[PDB]
DNA sequence: CTCGTGCCTGGTGTCTTGAATCC
RNA sequence: CCCGGUGUCUUGGGUG
DNA sequence: GGATTACACCCAAGACACCAGGCACGAG
């Protein structure tokens, strides 16, 4: 393992590959086999070789590497634990990570075929067009969609209990909106006092 | 369970009370504040001994406020019950959840699972009581119970009894 | 006089006893366990429970009464929490004294390396001042290797 | 000679060893079984101080930044969560060695950020974090700045001028200062008629009064009381009246090098904006009138008025114990002229 | 005590052997090697 | 709101030249909205408590960022009196 | 509020479980230790009072104070009106009436006879007088303190108590 | 001087401060045992009894 | 009121005046302490008139003190560094 | 116990300047809270003045408890201490 | 109608090496 | 319809 | 390596960078 500047781990892995490929077949090949960097392990690149001198060779001149002779040996019994790769079932709850709904609890109603996105059921934050001629810091308080309020103040019926209002879909008072899976938190979610009162 | 206890009370006196009968005022003041009151540490303070002759000592003047502080040392009759102590009593109430027995100042509650099965609550009798053969269980009946637990809420002390054990009950 | 009346007896301080707070005692006086570094919850105010600003720790706002003592912000002293550490760490202030204790005791069972049988050491335990006694002991046991 | 293997003595390792120390050896080590038990020098649970200690401040309007301790406790709390997850998985010694040391670091600089031999913890702004140790030391810290000395109410300050036609123990006090300072005089049978006159005059006419304090503590602010004529005073109440003739006040000119830098003078209310001193007291204060300022302090109770007049008053101070001789005499013009 | 402290310090604030403030400093500090 | 008088401000939020002002009077009225009617918070500037005089001139312009920008100059006259300093 | 001669009660390293009040185990708590001290610092045995002693003292104290309130001028309902306040009226009346229906020796002649008879831990000596018993078998069951003391002759005690005991 | 070091060392050796110094009482805001505070003032109950009876507390 | 001012009042022997200046005329504060453990850990609801030090399970042996606010602050900062400053109101000996 | 008997009192029989100042202030304070005054009040109605008048006639009803270094003490009444 | 491209905002964050003398 | 308050950390120049 | 350079008052002028994401605008 080698200590590198935080955020520069992928760059160092890249740079090592360029050096390896450029020196292949020459009289001075870079005698490393592989190098990698795990996100979970901030500021540390791992380099595979037979001699320590090759590690120094791989990193020579690299501006992202700390000059102190800090290269540490990994035990064979710890190799596999370096390359470990690692829910969201329908009807389960996730927390939204982006937009006016950031931080809100939502039910994962549907999942996109390609697998890229999904569809979440969430308590809307609407104004019924009241001041039209949004951000997470200047958003509106959460409340179920009221179609008669929309009818009165500002609306397309689609189905039983389903309305499209300002180009978003509301079914039985809930917004159904697609979010990237990478924009939703599925792990260690702690329901709040307010969420226990509601759901 | 009665004891004699040597107690003391810190009394603060406003300067407008600094007259020739100061001590007599304090003696009345001590009695009004202490007699009949209960504490978990000592029990009920029943009566103070030798009230009209209590030596109050000298009063310390509080710096910055002018008021005077007396430490009135005194001797009183105190009454605290104890867990384990077997005592007699006079029943105050009878209910489906047990019986009541005023032991002087307070009353102790004995629950139904600690009452023997042969003592049966009889509402139809006139007057109501528990009527066993050759026994009397009416208001004012001497009964012998044992205090098995004392709980104090710093205002009054509540004790729970039991009559299940040997030789306890009516006599 | 600017203080509302309280029945508790007024006294002055006669002695200050210094010492350390045991782990058990810290939990006994604490009114809440602290786990989450996010101050705000969903940014809709109303201090989320368990936050560094959990309202059980106290009020610094004129319109919210303390949920522990019921008093206004002027009277309310504030109440401590506690934060459990996953692993025990050193107190930075006490390291040089910790270091001194290691050379005095056995690093397996923890017993003082000298006894009253040693004549000079028997004189050193008589020293009345705790600091000087501890130093006198360590001055002897230092060479005991 | 043999090859030695120095391993690191972790806090956890030392912690278990300390709990097995016997009570008899605990005493012999100068520790104390009830108050300073030696395993309590290792930290396992951190006390979280209430918001009083680390209040929030509003830089500009609504915007508010947090105290240095609040930010630093967030860092310890974040770092604590990462030990939770790291101990359980992906901990092949080296990984733990960087996370755990960082928790030790944050807990250390939270208490003391002047650790010798290593870089200080820094705020984003670049300046060092204000640790608890730095809160207590130095001229502005809790002890030298708020406990051995502190700012006080009922004080005043202005430029001084001399006046030969004042008695030795008098001080001329500007009217504007005399209407801001006050003394809480208790209402009795002998002064109740006198004190009602002050109440009618109100806060803006001298001689007047600013508050009436009941025995419960509620103050009546006489600036806003439109029915001031309907107040009847009860014995035992307090009236905070204006500063008036013969009241004793403590007068003081920095730097106080010796005890006659603080003497009690009798107040004489006068027009203009300077403090007036009789010319023969300039010497003990080492005062002159080239721009010097001096401080005035008003005692706030019956007990301290008597202490001022019977211990600190200016005639009692004429002879000083420093050299068993006077420290005041006839000076300047009057001394030139008397020859 | 305090009277003694002020009585000695005040003259010092207005003031071939060493004299004056440098000599006074040697005394209070109890220097082992005086000048 | 501040405790002083707001009655010397004109409708543009600015006081006009020629008006005498005393301490704690508001001379520039400005508000800031409160985040989530009755939505704003006062951010006005009062005259320094120890001063008085006459408003002399009021500059109104915009700054480099394009928002509105004001300066209010106040003049008074200081007359020598007991306590004032002089030197040859 | 009200405090006693006992002071400080500073914390100790070893806790204690013999504080809980148990009359069977002679645990009367920190205030009712065997050796007390009065308001001058003098040593003194704990003062536990039987029902017969207590009836005389309380009644005497109330009528001497009542006479003192009258400048120097029998029934329980009359003696309880000396107190001040309905709260005080209640506790005092209930205590006399309770003692009125359970004090065997209701006069000072018999009481002094019982006093001399009884005058070995001081608490047990007071317990034996309060709880009436017939035989030795009845005393060591309801009160196990006597068995530990291994004290001979409980008959004489009981026989004299029952003989002095007036009919009813 | 050595403000924080004194207090850490005082904790680790369980020091008892008997509060007899001037500085102790000043910083705790209590009347210091010096000058006007070097003694207590008591009320002379014996002297008050020479007053007439209509001055008496009820 | 600086350190040098403090010394002058000691020299005058005006102990009463010095106490008042630094308390009643400034930052006087009332705290509650537990008579057993000596800490400022008392939870005091004054309208309900109920007090409890939870650690000692003590609702009876409780005292109030008048101390400077800046001293109260000091003790809470010391508690935050694991130092226990125990305030007792009587001399054990 | 700590109290020293009247015949064996050893401290100075003159009122010190510190004892005088405390007595005058304390008595003044009590008068302003409407304590019974023991002398005739003529024209001089200030609280401090009345207290100073009582002192001059040896009529202040207070006792000084003078603590000695070991903690023992001698009680002296202000009626018996000589005032210069 | 649909894709390429610039601006605002929030979570996150650290490092190319470059005053003097008492105990 | 009472009550009603707003800033923290540094730099530079003065005053005595 | 650390420890310190008497005490008090007033004036004016400055406060957080970098990258990923969405949203709005322009062109084919
Ligand atoms: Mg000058
Ligand atoms: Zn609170
Ligand atoms: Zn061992
Ligand atoms: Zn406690």
């Amino acid at each position: 393992g080698v200590k590198v500047r935080l955020g520069k781990e992928k760059d160092v892995v890249r740079q090592i590959l360029k050096k390896k490929l450029a020196r292949e077949g020459t009289k001075n090949p870079l005698e490393i086999y592989s190098a990698f960097q795990r996100d979970s392990f901030k500021g540390h690149v791992y380099i595979e070789a037979r001699k320590a001198e090759a590690i120094n060779d791989a990193l020579k001149g690299n501006v992202n590497v700390f000059s102190n002779n800090s290269k540490f040996l990994v035990g064979i019994v710890e190799y596999k634990d370096l390359l470990r790769p690692v829910k969201l079932t329908r009807g389960s709850y996730v927390r939204v990570k982006n937009g006016k709904f950031k931080g809100d609890l939502a039910q994962v109603d549907e999942v996109l075929e390609n697998g890229l996105e999904a569809r979440l059921k969430l308590v809307p934050r609407l104004d019924y067009g009241k001041d039209l001629s949004y951000t997470s810091k200047f958003r509106p308080a959460q409340r179920l969609f009221s179609e008669a309020e929309a009818r009165v103040h500002e609306i397309r019926r689609d189905r039983d209990g389903f309305v499209t209002y300002g180009g978003e879909e509301y079914y039985e008072g809930f917004l159904y909106k697609t979010f990237r899976l990478q924009n939703l938190i599925v792990n260690s979610i702690n329901p709040t006092l307010n969420e226990l009162s509601l759901f | 369970m009665f004891f004699l206890k040597d107690l003391s009370l810190i009394l603060t006196l406003h300067p407008s009370y600094f007259g020739p009968q100061m001590n007599q005022y304090l003696r009345e003041k001590l009695l009004t504040d202490v007699e009949g009151t209960c504490t978990g540490q000592f029990g009920y303070i029943v009566t103070v001994l030798d009230g009209m002759n209590i030596d109050v000592g000298k009063g310390r003047i509080i710096p910055g406020s002018g008021s005077a502080e007396f430490e009135v040392k005194y001797r009183a009759v105190v009454w605290k019950p104890f867990k384990g102590e077997v005592v007699d009593a006079i029943v105050s109430n009878v209910s489906p959840i047990g019986f009541f027995a005023d032991v002087g100042p307070l009353n102790v509650f004995v629950s139904t699972r600690l009452i023997p099965d042969n003592l049966v609550y009889n509402p139809s009798n006139s007057p109501p009581a528990y009527m066993s053969n050759d026994e009397l269980i009416t208001k004012g009946s001497k009964v012998r119970l044992k205090v098995v637990g004392t709980r104090t809420d710093v205002n009054e002390i509540y004790a729970i009894g039991s009559i299940k054990e040997d030789f306890l009950g009516a006599i | 006089s600017q203080f509302p009346y309280s029945s508790a007896p007024l006294r002055s301080v006669k002695e200050v006893q210094f010492g350390l707070l045991s782990p058990e005692e810290i939990r006994a006086i604490s009114v809440v366990k602290i786990e989450y570094p996010e101050i705000m919850d969903e940014s809709r105010q109303r201090p989320r429970e368990g936050g560094l600003n959990d309202p059980k720790l106290g009020s610094i706002d004129r319109n919210f009464k303390c949920q522990t003592c019921g008093e206004g912000m002027a009277e309310c002293p504030g109440h401590f929490g506690h934060m459990e550490l996953a692993k025990p760490v050193f107190h930075i202030g006490f390291i040089p004294k910790i270091k001194k204790v290691c050379e005095c005791i056995c690093m397996n069972c923890g017993k003082l390396l000298l006894d009253e049988t040693n004549p000079t050491m028997a004189q050193a335990i008589r020293i009345r001042d705790p600091k000087k006694r501890f130093n006198a002991v360590w001055q002897l046991c230092k060479t005991k290797m | 000679d043999a090859q030695p293997e120095r391993k690191l003595l972790t806090p956890g390792e030392i912690l278990n060893v300390f709990k097995h120390i016997s009570p008899e050896d605990c005493f012999r080590l100068g520790f104390n079984e009830d108050y300073a038990r030696p395993e309590w020098m290792i930290i396992t649970v951190l006390p979280v101080p209430p918001p009083q200690v680390r209040p929030s401040i509003a830089m500009d309007e609504t915007t508010q930044g947090q105290d240095d301790l609040t930010h630093k406790l967030s860092d310890i709390l974040k770092a604590n969560i990462n030990v939770q997850k790291l101990e359980m998985d992906g901990s092949p010694q080296h990984i733990i060695n960087e996370v755990e040391q960082l928790l030790q670091f944050h807990v250390a600089t939270y208490m003391d950020n002047d650790i010798a031999g290593q870089p200080q913890a820094l705020q984003k702004s670049g300046r060092p974090v204000k640790a608890i140790r730095a809160r207590l030391k130095g001229k502005e810290g809790r002890l030298r700045g708020n406990l051995m000395g502190k700012r006080v109410d009922f004080s005043a300050r202005t430029v001084i001028s001399g006046d030969p036609n004042l008695e030795l123990d008098q001080v001329g006090v500007p009217i504007s200062i005399a209407k801001t300072l006050s003394y809480p005089e208790t209402v009795t049978q002998y002064n109740i008629h006198r004190l009602t006159e002050y109440v009618r005059n109100g806060p803006n006419e001298h001689p007047g009064a600013k508050y009436v304090i009941r025995d419960n503590g509620d103050r009546i602010d006489l600036r806003y009381h439109k029915r001031a004529g309907d107040i009847v005073l009860q014995y035992g109440w307090k009236v905070e009246r204006h500063l008036m003739d013969d009241d004793p006040v403590l007068f003081n000119r920095q730097p106080s090098l010796h005890k006659m830098s603080m003497m009690a003078h009798r107040v004489k209310v006068m027009p203009y904006s300077t403090f007036r001193l009789n010319l023969s007291v300039t010497s003990p204060y080492n005062a002159d009138f080239d721009g010097d300022e001096m401080n005035l302090h008003v005692p706030q109770s019956e007990e301290t008025r008597a202490e001022l007049s019977q211990l600190c008053a200016v005639p009692l101070q004429i002879v000083s114990p420093q050299s068993n001789k006077p420290v005041m005499g006839i000076v300047q013009d009057t001394l030139c002229g008397v020859r | 005590g305090v009277i003694a402290a002020q009585s000695i310090g005040e003259p010092a604030t207005q003031m071939n052997v060493t004299l004056g403030v440098p000599r006074l400093k040697e005394i209070l500090n109890v220097a082992k090697n005086i000048k | 709101l501040k405790h002083g008088t707001y009655e010397k401000l004109d409708e543009d939020g600015l006081i006009a030249p020629g008006v005498r002002v005393s301490g704690d009077d508001i001379i520039i009225g400005k508000t800031t909205p409160i985040p989530p009617y009755h939505t704003k918070r006062d951010a006005s500037t009062p005259l320094r408590s120890t001063e008085n005089g006459i408003v002399d001139q009021v500059l109104l312009t915009t700054n480099q960022e394009g928002l509105k920008f004001v300066k209010v100059r106040m003049r008074t006259t200081k007359v020598p009196q007991i306590g004032d300093k002089f030197a040859s | 509020v009200s405090t006693s001669t006992v002071g400080a009660r500073r914390r100790r390293a070893k806790q204690q479980v013999d504080d809980e009040e148990n009359a069977t185990l002679l645990r009367l708590g920190p205030e009712f230790a065997l050796k007390q001290y009065d308001h001058d610092g003098n040593e003194h045995d704990l003062i536990a009072l039987s029902l017969s002693e207590s009836r005389l003292l309380i009644r005497e104290a109330l009528k001497a104070r009542s006479r003192a309130r009258n400048g120097g001028v029998i029934d329980d309902d009359e003696l309880a009106k000396v107190t001040s306040g309905a709260v005080a009226n209640g506790v005092v009346k209930k205590t006399l009436d309770y003692l009125n229906t359970f004090a065997r020796f209701k006069d000072e002649e018999t009481c002094t006879a019982v006093d001399q008879l009884l005058h070995l831990h001081p608490f047990e000596i007071a317990q034996l007088s309060s709880l009436g018993c017939e035989d030795v078998d009845e005393a060591i069951t309801l009160i196990p303190s006597l068995a530990a003391k291994k004290e001979v002759n409980l008959q004489r005690i009981l026989d004299e108590l029952n003989r002095l005991e007036d009919p009813y | 001087e050595e403000t924080v070091e004194i207090l850490f060392e005082a904790g680790a050796a369980a020091e008892l401060d008997d509060c007899r110094g001037v500085s102790e009482n000043v910083m705790l805001g209590q009347l210091a045992p010096m000058g006007t505070g070097a003694f207590d003032v008591m009320i002379d109950e014996k002297l008050l009894t020479s007053l007439p009876a209509d001055y008496a507390p009820t | 009121f600086g350190e040098m001012e403090r010394d002058c009042m000691i020299a005058h022997g005006a102990a009463g005046f010095l106490k008042e200046r630094l308390m009643e005329a400034s930052d006087a504060f009332r705290v509650h302490v537990c008579g057993i453990c000596g800490l400022m850990s008392v939870i005091a609801n004054l309208k309900k008139n109920q007090f409890e030090c939870r650690s000692c399970k003590n609702k009876t042996n409780i005292y109030q003190l008048h101390i400077p606010y800046a001293a109260k602050l000091l003790f809470q900062e010391l508690m935050a560094m694991n130092i226990a400053p125990r305030l007792y109101t009587e001399r054990s000996g | 116990e700590l109290a020293i008997l009247k015949e064996e009192r050893t401290t100075t029989p003159y009122l010190t300047k510190y004892e005088r100042a405390r007595i005058l202030g304390t008595r003044a304070l009590q008068i302003s809270m409407n304590a019974p005054v023991l002398v005739d009040i003529e024209g001089e109605t200030d609280p401090l003045q009345i207290a100073m008048k009582e002192l001059s006639q040896r009529k202040i009803p207070l006792v000084i408890r003078r603590y000695l270094p070991d903690g023992s003490y001698e009680d002296w009444g202000c009626d018996e201490l000589i005032v210069d």
